[PDB]
């Protein structure tokens, strides 16, 4: 039952340093290896390396011996069985080749040929070495479309245009919509820039009981947008 | 990565398929365990074979492995829908880390293709204050991996301001895209209609609209 | 390795089997002389090491009920069945307790033993005694 | 069939056979627990069941000095006398109980022992001392 959770995303220059996070809990943390894996497209993936919160015992990757240092917390019992720990992760020496995602994850066996094997993955951590700034994005409305004229769907969304940090996520009226919410990855402009859109199928009856309001919410910035989409539409197909 | 695996590898409905791994003398891929991650690009992983033919515990036995003396292979039967994604084999020891491969996708046909659904907007009232202008074309729900898009103002083509996306998987096992056409608002009044044309391997999807409509 | 007694309650199962005569040895005799005479203190603690050896009696007329006899590793002939813990080889053994082991097990752990007791010396006997007088 | 403890005591010797687990499950464990500390009446009761297991390990003795050691059926060695018991097979086993075998039998049951523990151990033990040498 271990859901561990990594850090958040951030933005940094080449030469410069960043510090990644990798909070555990459901398990005991001194139980297992913590391995270090990156995703770069670049070179694919590379085993970064692994370490032993119990023992204190870390092994890098040889192109990884001077750049990487991994610490480990002591582990905070919650129960018997439970432990909630800490994995930091401080990377030096940022190149253009270091632009990737990052994964930490547990260790497979307490004993055998494969102790150390990664099986819980953590959801990732992306990160950018660019030499550029930080700029918020632009975020606009979508007038509503129809997808199905005689089934009745609109299609109404929002625009994120324009931001060369690291990517947003948004969510739908507090969260409180799911259903029909597909979201689109992000482009990459000639000056370096990402812009991306999301959209939701809405029923065409639902214009006088329901509102739906998209919250934006880029970290790297630290800035929120919230837009309302108006239910005017506009596409001849959807007003019936 | 001298672990080389298959180039790109198909396969058909309910039946099975075939991977290769193998790789440099030093990377002989004999003393050293290899394992299969079952790998969806930009979502979460699974670990499916571990150390030698042995499978990771919840894994449906269609799934096998084999080791010779000098490369590990990869067999899957009764191929699933679900299955229409890229594999990736590690070599490792017991102290070494992951050495992944080249990698090898995996297309199963056979299935039920899907008509494709395409639909066109224009820019909204918000982006004529913004004095800018966006054609948004959605593609969703396509079975073929391969969609070519193209812009046509008044039915006249357009090069520049032309974007467009790469064939992405629907959660639902289909596929998904779109294309974005950038305009200026000298461009977005001086034609009557702009179009859309996606042209399918079977068929041709065109919406258009107009900016006096 | 030893680390003495119950020190691999938080190991694995095969590291934990390596020490089975270090938690034998040490619950059966915590001898304590009752030379002095001393009258209503001594009850307690003489009926507190009689249960001890009573419930010793029971693990052992358990443990003797069974094919198994020799108070040490044994095996059976009865299958494991795949309800019980659907789990594969080497993943009990190298990842998993004791303790969580006889709690997974704890829900179907009460017919285990009749499938010892009966599927095994009420017919493994009988068989013994009607192929043995050729 | 079962018929719970002491069923078969007026069946035939071979259905009382096979319940002999049940006979043996229930003697041993009829465990009371002594937990409340009451002075004069605890004595009766602890001698009561301390006797009853000094019973039970000299009957255990009697079955270890024997060839025999399982607590279970078991073949010997020391061959059945025409003069206990002038009877055929099948003419024991089917219309006969325990209690009027051993009635019959008690007229000569105290030798029996005697050719059972030093016939048997005190000769079979000394022959597989001197032939376990090749
Ligand atoms: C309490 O809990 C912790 C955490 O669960 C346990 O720690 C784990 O202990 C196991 C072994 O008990 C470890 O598994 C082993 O890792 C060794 C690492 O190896 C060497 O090389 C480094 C240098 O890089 C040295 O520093 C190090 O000392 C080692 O020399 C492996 O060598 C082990 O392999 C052995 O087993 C295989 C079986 O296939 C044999 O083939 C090998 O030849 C060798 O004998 C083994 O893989 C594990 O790494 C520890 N950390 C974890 C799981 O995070 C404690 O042991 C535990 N304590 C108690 C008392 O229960
Ligand atoms: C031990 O690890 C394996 C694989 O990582 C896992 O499937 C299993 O559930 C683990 N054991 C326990 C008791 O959680
Ligand atoms: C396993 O247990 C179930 C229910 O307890 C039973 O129906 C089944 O026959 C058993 N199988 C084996 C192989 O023991
Ligand atoms: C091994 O595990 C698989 C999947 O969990 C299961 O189908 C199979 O029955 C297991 N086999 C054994 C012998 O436990
Ligand atoms: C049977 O017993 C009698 C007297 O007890 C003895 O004389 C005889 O030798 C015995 N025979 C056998 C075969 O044991
Ligand atoms: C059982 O029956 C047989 C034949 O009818 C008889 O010889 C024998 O004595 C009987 N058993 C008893 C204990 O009387």
């Amino acid at each position: 039952e271990g859901q561990l959770v990594q850090s958040g995303a951030e933005l940094k220059k080449p030469g410069a340093s960043v510090k990644i996070s990798c909070k555990t809990s459901g398990y005991r943390f001194n139980f297992y290896h913590i391995n270090w894996i990156r995703q770069t497209a670049g070179r694919g993936p590379e085993w970064m390396g692994w370490i032993s919160p119990y023992s204190g015992d870390k092994n890098l990757a040889p192109a990884f011996q001077d750049r990487v240092i991994m610490t480990t917390d002591t582990e905070v019992p919650v129960t018997s069985f439970t432990s909630t720990g800490a994995a930091y992760m401080e990377i030096r020496n940022l190149k253009f080749d270091d632009t990737g995602t990052y994964f930490c994850a547990k260790g497979l066996l307490r004993d055998g040929s494969s102790t150390w094997l990664p099986y819980l993955w953590g959801q990732g951590t992306l990160l950018t070495v660019s030499s550029a700034s930080t700029k918020g994005p632009s975020v606009f409305p979508l007038a509503p479309s129809s997808k199905s004229t005689s089934g009745g769907t609109a299609a109404l969304g929002c625009l994120v245009k324009d931001y060369f940090p690291e990517p947003v996520t948004v969510s739908w009226n507090s969260g409180a919509l799911t259903s029909g919410v597909h979201t689109f990855p992000a482009v990459l402009q000639s000056s370096g820039l990402y812009s991306l859109s999301s959209v939701v199928t809405v029923p065409s009856s639902s214009l006088g009981t329901q509102t739906y309001i998209c919250n934006v919410n880029h970290k790297p910035s630290n800035t929120k947008v919230d837009k309302r989409v108006e239910p005017k539409s506009c596409d001849k197909g959807l007003e019936v | 990565s001298v672990l080389t695996q298959s180039a790109s590898v198909s396969g058909s409905l309910g039946q099975s398929v075939t991977i290769s791994c193998t790789g440099p003398n030093s990377v002989c891929c004999s003393h050293k365990s290899i394992s299969w991650y079952q790998w969806p690009p930009g979502r979460a992983p699974t670990l499916i074979i571990y150390e030698d033919n042995e499978r990771a515990p919840g894994i449906s036995p269609r799934f096998s492995g084999y080791k010779s003396y000098w490369s590990a292979y990869l067999t899957i039967s009764d191929l699933r829908p679900e299955d229409e994604t890229t594999y990736y084999c590690c070599s490792y020891t017991h102290n070494s880390g992951c050495v992944f491969g080249t990698g090898t996708k995996v297309s199963v046909l056979g299935q039920s293709k899907a008509n494709p659904s395409v639909t066109l907007f224009p820019p909204s009232s918000e982006e004529l204050q913004a004095n800018k202008a966006t054609l948004v074309c959605l593609i969703s729900d396509f079975y073929p991996g391969a969609v070519t898009v193209a812009w046509k103002a008044d039915s006249s083509p357009v090069k520049a301001g032309v974007e467009t996306t790469t064939p992405s998987k629907q959660s639902n096992n289909k596929y998904a895209a779109s294309s974005y056409l950038s305009l200026t608002p000298e461009q977005w009044k001086s034609h009557r209609s702009y179009s859309c044309q996606v042209t399918h391997e079977g068929s041709t999807v065109e919406k258009t609209v107009a900016p006096t409509e | 390795v030893f680390l003495g007694f119950l020190g691999a309650a938080g190991s694995t199962m095969g590291a934990a089997s390596m020490t089975l005569t270090v938690q034998a040895r040490n619950l059966l005799s915590g001898n304590p002389d009752w030379l002095p005479d001393m009258t209503v203190w001594g009850i307690k603690q003489l009926q507190a090491r009689v249960l001890a050896v009573e419930r010793y009696l029971r693990d052992q007329q358990l443990l003797g009920i069974w094919g198994c006899s020799g108070k040490l590793i044994c095996c059976t002939n009865v299958p494991w069945n795949s309800s019980w813990s659907n789990r594969n080889l080497s993943e009990i053994w190298d990842n998993m307790t004791w303790l969580q082991w006889d709690k997974e097990i704890s829900n179907y752990t009460q017919i285990i033993y009749g499938l010892l007791e009966e599927s095994q010396n009420q017919q493994e006997k009988n068989e013994q005694d009607l192929l043995a007088l050729d």
